[PDB]
């Protein structure tokens, strides 16, 4: 509720960019501390590519932000080295254009990983379109530039790894380890894929297209019966093994009949701790997920969102609202049935399609959440909401509501369709919030202040 | 009581008390507010008590001839006069029409695998009119065929792939998200013709893009050419389906805006709204009264029983491999479909609320929302419903209306509530 909504920054980003569609906090040290932005429909000027997407840097201080591209991939497409004689002449490798790189954006210390989950490349037998997806990793203060596209395989087309997307979702644990989702790997089964920073450089090689980091840790292919379950739609991270390794949660929101569930691999050897379960066809149970203590002993404790739910008004009306579930990880596990619901009130509202830890916003000792509704609102803008932590789970009413001080457009704003909290920008002791609202190619940042 | 207990400063406040409470005009001043027999215990003109009242405006009777003429819920309007906490009950009465027209709108699925079934489907026309003859004098078809949004990753998009999506033997045509082939027409010979000229395709991911087609066929109306009588889609397919959400693979993340988009008999607008959401069905089904057939096949049942149960007025049959039995599986859907009627209702205000009882043959009485429903319905059979409203403390300062209709039916029934929150 001490969230600055009266007067909060808003970052501009070219218009038709999707500025906004992914945020993220920059912090090497609070000295350079910025804000992250992804606008995976941004023009480059890489040669050749049409919409190839990029990552704008908003350097965070006194005065007001200006925003400017990061050059992770200044080049274009590499060349099937095969074709430069041949007949038909030089023949592109790979696909940049409208590949929406920064469609996901993430930071780790002084290390960036942004990604490009509609990147596709040819391979270099059998002519392919396989949008394998593609990362790319700064590090070190921008010193060193590496590409992690794990899904870039020997095991191509969309039987393999061909439609993996890698990079369609993305995390960072505590220790800097990458942990990407790609939903499409064998025949959209989905699949987790990770390897730490030093195993992705040790092996990069931008001569060759297929990068074999050793040493990956990454989900199995399974029977045909589990085609079509989008495993790593999202993910998140967080300690639910009891060890000092932490986990990976992963989407799978259309596994089990389109009923969804939401698994937690151990981050040790990505092998299967905990399934969670939708509860009605087609809710997208798992289009977000998230982790974090929100009741203060300590344990991480699982949210989930399931934006397309829907439930009947007290006059017996169906209405698309949306659900987020939340699951309190106790000393001997986890339940499976949720702790506490939370349902969305706006028809078509999408509640919970993002969810952010907060921290403590408050400052009360238990940990807040923000949640998303990017359709929700009076004009249909968007909404996030804020949530407080509490001994029992989260509070079942707002303790906050945010919403763009904007007109609305001819078109949809989606404000709240991407979340980012948890991190102290200007050092002030109190959480701060990053909003997206990629519709107006706009991001809001909320600063926490003292409140009573 | 609760009348003197109220202590009505006034005869708003005593009308508001309670629906027994009356107010005396002619000891506090509160004591005014009694219970009726109470201030009896007053002149009885001297007492004011405006009670509520049904009155019916529009009452034109069951029918015993287009489609307009046709009367099946009775009645079709009356107005609710409602004293708050006091419900008004009326009764409406359902009679399942004799020979009712029926439109039927086969939306087919055209990925390769269904290439065996099209060459099935091209005589259906004249074959589905013969059957539909034991059912209804006045019979129309038409025909849309599907098969994926036309981009990234749901279909290959490698210039040769895009022109023939199969394999090079194969000649499959390039892969589309939806044509609608032929609106609603009575002559099944030119169904015939034109689905024997279409063109197997093909595309990458196994679930199909058919919600896309589905919400066309739905809202595009004299596109379609859809009438004011039974509408049946049939939705013919051998594959799961894509719902909203699996557009964000392909970077589509706007929602399905529920409007037509059909030029030239194409949906030309897959590739920038996303898949619909099964509620967003729900919705445009009903408003639209489209009765839904899910043909499909044995593996895919446990999927299409399960949206089956989300999507009122729908109904799941078996189709075989190559469709041979489409004709039989729609006939006993149809059955299934109009042996049942449920009532649904128009968004009322706050402190309004609505009750169903339902009064169906052999005696079987519904209540709670099984009171909105009456099953094994014949034609010609007659079920009632009595339909109780309540407003409480006054909402509004002006009149409301609802609507209360069957699903899938045009008719409705019209309900004006005007709330008594003063006196005179
Ligand atoms: C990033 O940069 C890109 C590139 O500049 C930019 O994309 C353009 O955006 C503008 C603005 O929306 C588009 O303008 C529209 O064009 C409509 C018709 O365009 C046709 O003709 C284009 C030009 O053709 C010539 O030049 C090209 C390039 O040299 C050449 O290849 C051709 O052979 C030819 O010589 C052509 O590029 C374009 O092709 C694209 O689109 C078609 C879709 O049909 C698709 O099939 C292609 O594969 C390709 O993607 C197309 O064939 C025009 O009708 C339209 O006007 C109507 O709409 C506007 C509203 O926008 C109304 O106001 C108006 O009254 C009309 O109703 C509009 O002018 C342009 O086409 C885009 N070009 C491409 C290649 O996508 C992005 O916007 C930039 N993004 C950001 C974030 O900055
Ligand atoms: C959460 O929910 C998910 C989804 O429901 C659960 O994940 C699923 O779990 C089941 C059960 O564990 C998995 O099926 C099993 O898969 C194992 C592992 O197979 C892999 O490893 C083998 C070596 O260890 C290898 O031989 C396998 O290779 C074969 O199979 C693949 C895929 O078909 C094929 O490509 C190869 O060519 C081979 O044919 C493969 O790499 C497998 O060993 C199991 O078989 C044994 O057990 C079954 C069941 O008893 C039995 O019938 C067999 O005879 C054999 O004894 C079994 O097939 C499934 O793959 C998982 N699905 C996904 C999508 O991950 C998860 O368990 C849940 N978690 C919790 C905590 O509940
Ligand atoms: C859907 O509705 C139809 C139409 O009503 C209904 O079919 C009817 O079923 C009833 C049974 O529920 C049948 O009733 C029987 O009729 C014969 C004469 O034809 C009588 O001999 C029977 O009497 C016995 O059963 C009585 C049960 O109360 C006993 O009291 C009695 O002593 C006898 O033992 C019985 O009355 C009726 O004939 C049919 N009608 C037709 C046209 O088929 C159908 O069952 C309903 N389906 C449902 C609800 O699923
Ligand atoms: C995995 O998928 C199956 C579907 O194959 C899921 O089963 C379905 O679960 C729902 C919700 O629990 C059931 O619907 C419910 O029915 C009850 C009773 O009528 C009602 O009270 C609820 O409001 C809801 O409508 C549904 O019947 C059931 N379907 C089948 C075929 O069993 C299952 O829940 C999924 N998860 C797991 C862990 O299996
Ligand atoms: C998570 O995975 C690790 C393996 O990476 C599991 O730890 C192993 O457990 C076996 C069990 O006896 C030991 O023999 C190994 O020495 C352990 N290895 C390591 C590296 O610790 C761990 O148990 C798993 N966690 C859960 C909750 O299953
Ligand atoms: C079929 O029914 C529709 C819906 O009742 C009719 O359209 C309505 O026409 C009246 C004319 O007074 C308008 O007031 C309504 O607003 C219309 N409703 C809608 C949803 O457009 C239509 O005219 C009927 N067609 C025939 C041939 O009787
Ligand atoms: C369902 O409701 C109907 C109507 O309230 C009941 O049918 C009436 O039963 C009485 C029995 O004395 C007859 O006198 C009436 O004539 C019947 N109504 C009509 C319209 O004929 C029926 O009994 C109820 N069934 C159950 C199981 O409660
Ligand atoms: C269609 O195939 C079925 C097998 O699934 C077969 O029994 C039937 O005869 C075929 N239909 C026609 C019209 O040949
Ligand atoms: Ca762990
Ligand atoms: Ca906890
Ligand atoms: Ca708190
Ligand atoms: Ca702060
Ligand atoms: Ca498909
Ligand atoms: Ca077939
Ligand atoms: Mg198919």
């Amino acid at each position: 509720f001490n969230l600055d909504a009266e007067a909060p920054a808003v970052l501009s980003g070219p218009p038709g960019s999707f500025f906004g569609f992914s945020v993220e906090f920059y912090r090497p040290g609070t000295d350079g501390v910025s804000v992250l932005v992804g606008a995976p429909k941004a023009n480059t000027s890489q040669p050749g590519v049409l919409q190839g997407g990029a990552v704008y840097l908003c350097p965070w201080g006194a005065s007001p932000t200006q925003c400017t591209p990061i050059e992770f991939d200044s080049k274009g497409s590499r060349l099937l080295e095969s074709s430069l004689s041949s007949s038909e002449g030089e023949e592109p490798v790979e696909y940049k254009s409208l590949q929406w790189f920064g469609a996901t954006v993430r930071a780790h210390g002084s290390s960036i990983l942004a990604c490009a989950p509609l990147y596709s490349w040819r391979t270099e037998k059998e002519p392919l379109s396989d949008p394998v997806g593609t990362c790319y990793l700064s590090t070190d203060n921008f010193t060193r530039i590496l590409e992690y596209a794990p899904c870039r395989s020997d095991f191509s087309w969309a039987a393999g790894q061909g439609y993996c997307q890698g990079g369609f979702s993305a995390e960072f644990t505590k220790t800097g380890r990458v942990v990407l989702g790609g939903p499409g790997s064998y025949f959209w089964q989905g699949q987790i894929l990770s390897a730490t920073q030093e195993q992705i450089a040790e092996s990069y090689y931008p001569e060759y297209l297929i990068n074999l980091v050793q040493g990956q840790l990454q989900t199995r292919q399974a029977s045909s019966i589990y085609d079509d379950s989008y495993l790593g739609y999202s993910v998140a991270v967080g300690e639910f093994s009891g060890d000092d390794t932490e986990d990976f949660v992963a989407g799978v929101p259309k596994g089990n009949l389109t009923y969804g569930y939401v698994t937690i691999l151990n981050g040790s050897d990505i092998r299967s701790l905990y399934n969670f379960s939708g509860e009605q066809m087609a809710s997208y149970f798992g289009y977000a997920v998230a982790a974090t203590d929100v009741n203060g002993d300590g344990l991480d404790d699982l949210l989930v969102g399931a934006p397309l739910l829907m439930d009947r008004t007290p006059d017996g009306r169906p209405q698309e609202v949306g659900r987020v579930y939340v699951y309190l990880q106790h000393p001997a596990g986890i339940e499976p049935t949720p702790t506490l619901t939370l349902t969305g009130h706006d028809e078509f509202g999408r509640f919970g399609s993002s969810l952010t830890p907060l921290g403590d916003l408050d400052q009360d000792g238990y940990n807040d959440v923000a949640i998303g509704a990017p359709f929700g609102g009076e004009t249909q803008q968007g909404v996030v909401f804020v949530f407080p932590g509490g001994p029992g789970g989260l509070g079942s009413k707002p303790s906050q509501v945010l919403q763009p001080l904007w007109a609305a457009s001819h078109t949809p704003d989606f404000f709240g369709s991407a979340l980012r909290g948890g991190r102290d920008l200007d050092g002030n002791g109190y959480p701060d919030l990053i909003v997206g609202s990629f519709g107006v190619d706009k991001a809001v940042v909320y600063r926490g202040r003292p409140v009573v | 009581n609760r009348c003197l207990k109220a202590n009505a400063k006034s005869c708003g406040e005593c009308i508001q008390a309670g629906p027994n409470c009356g107010w005396c005009t002619n000891m506090p001043t509160s004591a005014r507010c009694d219970d009726l027999e109470a201030l009896k215990k007053c002149p009885p003109d001297d007492i004011e008590n405006p009670r509520g009242s049904k009155d019916i405006k529009k009452n034109k009777n069951v029918t015993n001839l287009k489609p307009e003429d046709i009367t099946q819920i009775q009645p079709q309007q009356l107005v609710l006069r409602l004293r708050s906490g006091e419900p008004q009950t009326f009764t409406l009465k359902f009679k399942r029409a004799e020979d009712y027209p029926i439109d039927l709108y086969y939306l087919m699925d055209l990925s390769y695998s269904m290439k065996d079934d099209l060459e099935n489907v091209k005589s259906l026309g004249t074959d589905l009119m013969n059957e539909m003859r034991r059912i209804t004098s006045d019979f129309r078809i038409g025909f849309g065929s599907f098969v994926e949004k036309t981009v990234m990753p749901y279909i290959s998009t490698t210039p040769a792939k895009l022109r023939n999506p199969c394999t090079s033997e194969q000649n499959c045509t390039t892969p589309f998200s939806y044509k609608n082939v032929l609106s609603l027409t009575n002559k099944g010979e030119v169904f015939n013709e034109l689905v024997g000229k279409q063109r197997i395709s093909g595309n990458l991911d196994s679930p199909e893009g058919g919600f896309d087609a589905i919400m066309q066929v739905a809202v595009c109306g004299s596109l379609i050419g859809w009438r004011n009588v039974t509408r049946l889609l049939v939705f013919s397919t051998d594959a799961g389906f894509h719902f909203a959400g699996d557009g964000k693979l392909g970077g589509i993340v706007l929602p399905n805006d529920g409007q037509c988009h059909l030029e030239n008999n194409m949906y030309t607008m897959s590739h920038y709204y996303d898949y619909p959401s099964i509620a967003h069905l729900v919705q445009k089904l009903s408003e639209n009264n489209i009765q839904t057939i899910f043909a499909v096949t044995e593996e895919f049942q446990p999927v299409y029983k399960e949206l089956k149960n989300l999507i009122p007025k729908s109904a799941v049959g078996t189709l075989s491999a190559n469709s041979s039995n489409v004709i039989q599986l729609i006939i006993d859907a149809y059955n299934s479909l109009s042996s049942e009627v449920i009532l649904e209702n128009g968004k009322l205000s706050e402190g309004v609320t609505i009750s169903y009882k339902s009064y169906c043959k052999n005696g079987v009485n519904g209540t709670g929302e099984n009171g909105r429903k009456c099953s094994n319905i014949s034609i010609g059979d007659e079920v009632q419903f009595e339909i109780s409203i309540t407003s409480n403390k006054c909402p509004k300062k002006d009149s409301d209306s609802f609507k209360i209709r069957p699903l899938g039916f045009t008719e409705e029934v019209e309900v004006i509530l005007q709330y008594i929150c003063e006196c005179e």
